[PDB]
């Protein structure tokens, strides 16, 4: 199985330079191009950046001289360092693998992005509350309340993702702090509310929170 | 085959054409070594058309050709397919499928010359628009009105070439870029120039 | 590993020709031209032509429009220039040197220039013959200061071709030697006097003995150097 | 460069429906054309290349067509797990390859009602000095829907954010949280806290309620 | 016309007064009407400068009135004036069309408007001149031309030292705070190229600092100092300036880099469209960029002054007071002047009442009164440079209306809080677009549209 | 033919001066086809520059070439011992030539030639020829004049110079003047003196023997 896994996104000032990585495996690295490219909100998915299999890189005008792509085939790995960052900069980037049938190219892998968010505001780690099951009820409901935490993103599972099915991880909300806020839920039975200890995990690399809350009935 | 492809050659001549006269060159049973044109501090445009440059190494063709010439750096967009403007139309055109690359690089420090360089010249006027890979060297006073001209400038009637006159104090989009166009062509025969790695 | 090495010296009477070889490597031979330059003894650059390893084309420079010939072969890797009629001033150094000022397929000028050079080739073009040189002692003064320096040589005169190396004491006086560069005679022989300063006090002392080599003739001399004898 | 641009900007059509989305090249670009699929939170995924080639593994409902400048991406019955946003890619000129803008595939079903739930603020978080009340509306459709807070019988306004799920993949319905915030002063200050939710599901309002300290 | 045209140029520029030693305009009587205090000197330079020059210039400028008109009603105007007020006009364009006589109804509108300040600015600098001219001033009547502050009462800068109102408050000069700071040419227009980057305008092209002087080059070569901004085409852009390191010349790089922002934006239209919207639209641009510079919000913001700086009414009445003393003093001056012009072209003055007349309008509408009686063998019109040269002079009372005009539109789109004389657009994109939306357009559109692009 | 003229022939400066060499042109050159090379004394030429200023590879960056039309110039902003040699420019924009060289020397406090006199070996005489050797040793600056009387006659035509590179250690210079006779003159005179006139010399320094010295 191809699997392409980018790491380094997080909070950088303006000005500041930071470095991406993304691992692959599952085929030979070498013989294959390697690409970064970027999506936004507001322009979509761009092209970033391209690695060739003989050393050759490639640029849009808009980063050329800010940043680098390299790659080390030795450990099966991409890089691209990045100078002179923008508030713009700030994207969600993916590194993809490029491959070609006759002269049709494509992008037939993609990892799964890192998040740059490029600012000067400070790094702040959440705090995660429970929100208990109503002793009254079946199906019942509990959840972990994530507020107060910057930059994006948080990632939330649940008994160590053993329990997906019912689970809704809210989009965040910033609220007018300045600070993100979210919400995970999971409906489950209410018998199974004596039957099973139910767990959320939520991580936020940017500030290295690791929290692991157990969630019960008062 | 064991010779390589003179690219250098093109790429590095000290004269270029004037582009309503385009220079071509054609390369024909080499060994192409594009990896020469990876990674230049020079280039301002790299471009392929149809295939990928990282590939190129890897490709075989009938023939390439090297059509190369100087504009100005406002007009570089032009030198790809489907495009319009004055040099698209009645100096250098590329066909709608065409196959091949655009290179381009300023040449303020070779072309311009302070008081002008008048040698590089553009065709300005045209009773109709290229067709694809047509040059154009004709000096025939352009007919702008019902009267006839019989061969001399006047009202309605305009000289068909005008001068570039690079200085090296113009702005960026006014200096002088040579340009490389290289066209890949594949016919029913066999392949006359190819990567390395084929 | 870029490396271009050119034949052996040469010596030819007037009229006669000769061919310098260019032996070239680590690079695409057909990709460049081979360009020829020639500096006759203590003169400037001067330019002799051009050749296309590819397509054989060439370009010679006017002055030798009617006398030289270029050419190469592939499977060696060489090129050649060959020049004829000989004259008393074709006698210099002649280098092959890679060239990028003009295009081996179309034959176009390049920005660039002769960026390697061999190590050239000596042709000496005399109606001399060869000669082995005689050596005379440049003994040292009478009037030499005591307590002071005093000055000794060889003269190495009348021979034919160069070079000739000197040294003194079998290479173990090698501080204050000037030898100096020879200068070719009106009779087309070459003389040249290798010196050396002492202290005074050393002559009544130390021997002095020259070395002089002439390969060509297979010619060495040792020549003792002595003072007064008045 | 080559300017891409899709239409419709967004649809909504049943399952098994056939669906069809179009894209446009500023300028030809024969078949070089390539169609991706981005599902929420997930990086693109490549459907079709070569304008019309199916990708391997790629299910058999996909199917590109088109040349020159114009190109159609076709699902022949839409599945649930296809709401998405797809984007069509032009490779003909590199390295400067170009996606257009996507066109986003909803799925319409049939009304389902909200499960409507509330929790209390946690006594952690009151230690804090914050009370933060959380009401939950679960796996309904359509989107639209309406929440409204009341301390004490006491409409709320400005205190409050709310947010929603993307369509789900399987049963195609949306969830909403709606988060209400008050100083600790002002959470002791009452009594009964109350979620009142409007949904075209239900035949009247469902209000979901809590008394401050019992359980 | 050429030759009379030329005579009266030189005239002008060549005229001296000869002490009852000799003296040349400039730098001379221009010195005397700037800093003397003493009433017979002013009056002296004042009335040697009418009579020496204007007498000789009054029968040529007879004939140019008579020739100029010939012109333009050969070219089917009315009459000079009406040609000149052609600068103005826009046809064609349904909803922005602009006719030569709006301009006559529109300048005295807003004059109309002007006069309450006017009018009290006067008040108050008449006291003030009383008090330093004390028998020779009447407290009810108009102001002796020759004691204004420059040859002609054109403005009214020079009196500030008569008129400070708290003359214990100085100034801000944070040219110390430069000096201190080591700072060079390069700086301050790397400062100001700052600025309009903060607003979204582009960078300096590379050519602009390897092409502009921008210091004297010293005793190897002399200059032309004045100030300039160069448009040489083919996308060169250069500044001529001999920087001194002072705060003027920080304000005056940021004024003429306005200028070169203006030429850029419009350098992608046609050549003949490329220049303002009309005669007035440059220099406005260029005015309120130093307006932004000079702010103490703007030099705090980049270190020049302390944060800890407090700002006080006092000082700042004294800044908006200096401020008048140019721009409001000048309005009423540039109208009259122009009136006066407007009525000889169109023939509603009788040479026998020309500098009647002018004597009149100057006590009517701006307030002075001319210390001797001039008889009609005068030409005091002609004694200022525009009039014996030939150049049109609304364009000064138009662009000083488009400066604020302009100010007000950018400083509501930068969300200002405040007196708008405290506003600086530093970091405010919104301004910026409104302002390049009529940059972009230089004279393809009618200037009341390219208007309308900044101030709606 | 394109003429490339390059002055001055010696440029005498001290070590880690700047240099700048002058190469002038007899037409417009195009400055894509003017390059410098540099030589050293018993080496091939080396490329240093080409396109006018482009540097060839393995030249450091003390090395700068800048000029256009019929001016152009190799700048050594950090002159290193090592740089002390000859300079060529050369054109390709019409044919090809190349300019005459400058050679760049190590400019020296004055110093005063020590002077010696060799009369001819017995060895020699024997064979028919006199041969009278003068030694310059160890003097800066190069130029120098030496005169060889016979019998006060001044000796014209039958003397010829020979001078050292200049010393790697000294910076100085050494010259021996040979002047070559018959062995029946030699035998007819007696006194032969070789003058040397140089810059740090207070008067000139004349060394002589007379036939038959002890
Ligand atoms: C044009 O000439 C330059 C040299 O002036 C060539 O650049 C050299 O290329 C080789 C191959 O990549 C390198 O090993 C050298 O280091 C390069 N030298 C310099 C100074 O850049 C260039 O390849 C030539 N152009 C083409 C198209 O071949
Ligand atoms: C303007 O120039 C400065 C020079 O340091 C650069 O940092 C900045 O990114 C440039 N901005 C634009 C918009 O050109
Ligand atoms: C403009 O923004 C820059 C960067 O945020 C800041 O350094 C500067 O002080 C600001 N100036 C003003 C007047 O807002
Ligand atoms: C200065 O002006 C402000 C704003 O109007 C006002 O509130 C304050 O009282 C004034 N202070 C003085 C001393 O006039
Ligand atoms: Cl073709
Ligand atoms: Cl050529
Ligand atoms: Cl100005
Ligand atoms: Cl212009
Ligand atoms: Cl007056
Ligand atoms: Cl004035
Ligand atoms: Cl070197
Ligand atoms: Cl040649
Ligand atoms: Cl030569
Ligand atoms: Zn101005």
């Amino acid at each position: 199985q191809v699997q392409l896994v980018e790491s380094g996104g997080g909070l950088v000032q303006p000005g500041g330079s930071l470095r991406l990585s993304c691992a692959a495996s599952g085929f030979t690295f070498s013989s294959y191009d390697m690409h970064w490219v970027r999506q936004t909100t507001g322009k979509g998915l761009e092209w970033v950046s391209t690695i060739g299999t003989a050393g050759d890189t490639y640029y849009p005008d808009s980063v050329k001289g800010r940043f680098t792509i390299s790659r080390e085939d030795a450990k099966n790995s991409l890089y691209l360092q990045m100078n002179s960052l923008r508030a713009g900069d700030t994207a969600v980037y993916y590194c993809a693998r490029g491959d070609s049938s006759g002269y049709y190219y494509y992008f037939d892998y993609w990892g799964q992005g890192t998040l740059l968010t490029v600012s000067s505001a400070s790094t702040k780690g959440p705090s995660v509350f429970p929100l208990a099951p109503s002793s009254k009820s079946g199906t019942a409901a509990l959840g972990c309340l994530v507020k107060d935490y910057f930059p994006e993103p948080v990632t939330v599972s649940w008994n160590s993702g053993a329990l997906t099915s019912g689970v809704h991880t809210f989009p965040a909300v910033l609220q007018s702090s300045g600070l993100y806020s979210l919400s995970s839920v999971v409906t489950v039975p209410s018998s199974s509310l004596g039957t099973q200890t139910y767990i959320c995990n939520v991580n936020h690399k940017p500030s290295n929170t690791k929290v692991d809350k157990k969630v019960e009935p008062k | 085959i064991t010779n390589l492809c003179p690219f250098g050659e093109v790429f590095n001549a000290t004269r270029f054409a004037s582009v309503y006269a385009w220079n071509r060159k054609r390369i024909s049973n080499c060994v192409a070594d594009y990896s020469v044109l990876y990674n230049s501090a020079s280039f301002s445009t790299f471009k392929c058309y149809g295939v990928s440059p990282t590939k190129l190494n890897d490709l075989c063709f009938t023939n390439v050709y090297a059509d190369s010439f100087v504009i100005r750096g406002d007009e570089v967009r032009q030198i790809a397919p489907g495009q319009t403007g004055n040099i698209a139309d009645y100096n250098y055109k590329l066909p709608d499928d065409f196959t091949g690359c655009v290179i381009a690089w300023n040449s303020n420090n070779l072309d311009s010359k302070v008081g002008g360089n008048y040698n590089y010249l553009y065709r300005l006027f045209r009773k109709s628009n290229l067709k694809p890979f047509e040059r154009d060297i004709s000096t025939e006073i352009y007919q702008a009105g019902s009267t006839p001209c019989n061969g001399v400038k006047g009202f309605n009637c305009y000289f068909p070439l005008q001068s570039y006159g690079f200085q090296p104090t113009y702005g960026v989009g006014y200096q002088p870029y040579r340009v490389v166009v290289l066209s890949f062509e594949l016919l029913h025969a066999p392949a006359t120039v190819c990567g390395p790695k084929k | 590993q870029v490396q271009l090495v050119q034949s052996g010296a040469e010596v030819k009477k007037p009229g006669a020709s000769v061919k310098v070889s260019c032996k070239a490597s680590g690079y695409p031979f057909t990709s460049y031209g081979i360009s020829w330059v020639r500096q006759a003894p203590g003169q400037g650059l001067e330019w002799m032509g051009w050749i296309s390893t590819y397509n054989g084309n060439t370009n010679y420079a006017q002055k030798f429009q009617g006398r030289v010939t270029m050419t190469t072969d592939t499977s060696t890797t060489t090129g050649y220039m060959e020049l004829r009629r000989l004259r008393s001033d074709d006698t210099a150094v002649y280098y092959c040197a890679r060239d990028y000022t003009r295009g081996a397929w179309f034959g176009e000028s390049l920005i660039g220039g002769f960026d390697n050079w061999g190590q050239g080739t000596l042709v000496t073009v005399s109606s001399a013959s060869t000669k082995g040189p005689s050596v005379f002692p440049l003994a040292p003064s009478s009037k030499s200061t005591s307590g002071g320096t005093a000055a000794l040589g060889c003269l190495v005169k009348d021979y034919f071709p160069e070079p000739v190396t000197v040294s003194w004491n079998s290479g173990a006086l090698t501080s204050g030697v000037h030898t100096f560069p020879a200068v070719l005679q009106s009779s087309g022989l070459y003389s040249l006097s290798s010196v050396v300063t002492v202290p005074s006090s050393s002559l009544g002392t130390q021997t002095y003995i020259c070395n002089v080599n002439h390969k060509p003739s297979n010619t060495k001399v040792d020549k003792k150097v002595e003072p007064k004898s008045c | 460069d080559i300017q891409m641009t899709q239409s419709p900007s967004s649809l909504s059509a049943a399952v098994g429906d056939r669906v069809t989305i179009t894209c446009r090249a500023s300028q030809s670009i024969g078949s070089y054309l390539n169609w991706y699929q981005q599902k929420p939170g997930k990086a693109p995924k490549l459907l079709i290349y070569a304008a019309s080639s199916l990708q391997s593994g790629v299910p058999s409902r996909f199917s590109g067509s088109g040349s020159g400048t114009d190109f159609t991406l076709t699902i022949s019955s839409l599945q649930p797990e296809d709401f998405a946003i797809y984007y069509c890619q032009q490779s003909y000129v590199s390295p400067t390859y170009t996606f257009g803008p996507g066109t986003k595939v909803d799925i319409k079903r049939t009304v389902a009602a909200p499960s409507v739930f509330i929790f209390p603020p946690s006594d952690e978080q009151l230690k804090s000095g914050t009370a933060s009340v959380v009401c939950l509306l679960n796996n309904f459709y359509p989107r639209e829907a309406k929440v409204q807070w009341k301390v004490d019988n006491a409409l709320q306004s400005g205190n409050s954010q709310e947010s929603v799920t993307e369509q789900d993949s399987k049963d195609s319905t949306y969830s909403l949280s709606s988060t209400l915030t008050l100083s600790k002063a002002d959470y002791e200050k009452h009594k009964v806290y109350a979620c009142e939710v409007t949904h075209q599901g239900l035949s009247s309002p469902v209000t979901k309620s809590f008394n401050r300290g019992e359980c | 016309l050429n030759t009379i045209l030329n005579t009266m140029s030189t005239i002008y520029s060549t005229g001296k007064v000869c002490n009852p030693e000799c003296l040349l305009l400039e730098p001379g009587l221009n010195e005397i009407m700037a800093n003397s205090l003493d009433y017979n000197e002013r009056l002296w330079a004042w009335e040697s400068w009418r009579s020496e020059v204007g007498k000789q210039l009054r029968p040529l400028y007879e004939e140019y009135v008579v020739l100029k008109n010939e012109m333009a009603r050969a070219n089917h105007y009315e009459d000079y004036g009406d040609y000149w007020r052609g600068d103005y006009e826009v046809n064609g364009v349904d909803g922005y069309d602009y006719s030569r006589g709006q301009l006559i109804e529109d300048v005295e509108h807003t004059f109309e408007e002007i006069k309450p300040l006017y009018e009290h600015l006067h008040a108050y600098v008449r006291a003030k001149l009383m008090n330093a001219y004390p028998s020779y001033i009447s407290p009810i009547g108009c102001l002796p031309a020759h004691l204004l502050g420059d040859m002609w009462g054109r403005f009214w800068t020079n009196l500030y030292s008569l008129t400070v109102p708290f003359g214990q408050k100085p100034n801000i000069d944070v040219t110390d705070a430069m000096v201190d700071q080591a700072w060079d040419a390069q700086r301050i227009f790397k400062e100001a190229e700052k600025f309009f980057v903060s607003v979204g305008l582009p960078n300096m092209t590379q050519g602009f600092w390897e092409n502009s002087m921008l210091t004297d080059p010293g005793n190897v070569q002399k200059a032309v100092c004045h100030p300039t901004a160069w448009d040489l085409g083919k996308g060169d852009f250069r500044i001529l300036m001999c920087t001194k390191v002072t705060m003027d010349d920080f304000l005056t790089a940021h004024h003429e880099m306005g200028h070169i922002q203006y030429d850029m934006a419009y350098a992608a239209q046609p050549f003949l469209l490329r220049n303002g919207a009309n005669e007035g639209f440059h220099e406005a641009v260029g005015e309120i960029m130093s307006l932004s510079a000079a702010t103490p919000k703007h030099l705090k913001s980049i270190g020049l002054l302390s944060p800890d700086f407090q700002e006080d009414n006092e000082t700042e009445i004294n800044f908006l007071l200096k401020q008048a003393l140019t721009i409001v003093g000048t309005l009423p001056f540039t109208y009259m002047l122009e009136k006066w012009r407007w009525m000889v072209f169109k023939g509603e003055i009788p040479k026998d009442q020309w500098m009647k007349k002018w004597w009149e309008m100057k006590r009517e509408i701006v307030g002075v009164v001319e210390p001797v009686p001039h008889d009609e063998t005068y030409c005091d019109p002609a004694s200022l440079f525009h009039v014996s040269n030939d150049y049109s002079f609304i364009r000064y009372y138009t662009r000083t209306l488009y400066q604020f005009q302009f100010q007000e539109a950018l400083c509501q789109a930068a969300k200002h809080e405040g007196p708008l004389h405290k506003c600086d657009i530093s970091n405010s994109t919104e301004a910026g677009q409104k302002l390049f939306n009529m940059l972009r357009l230089g004279k393809s559109e009618p200037w009341t549209l390219a208007l309308e692009n900044v101030v709606g």
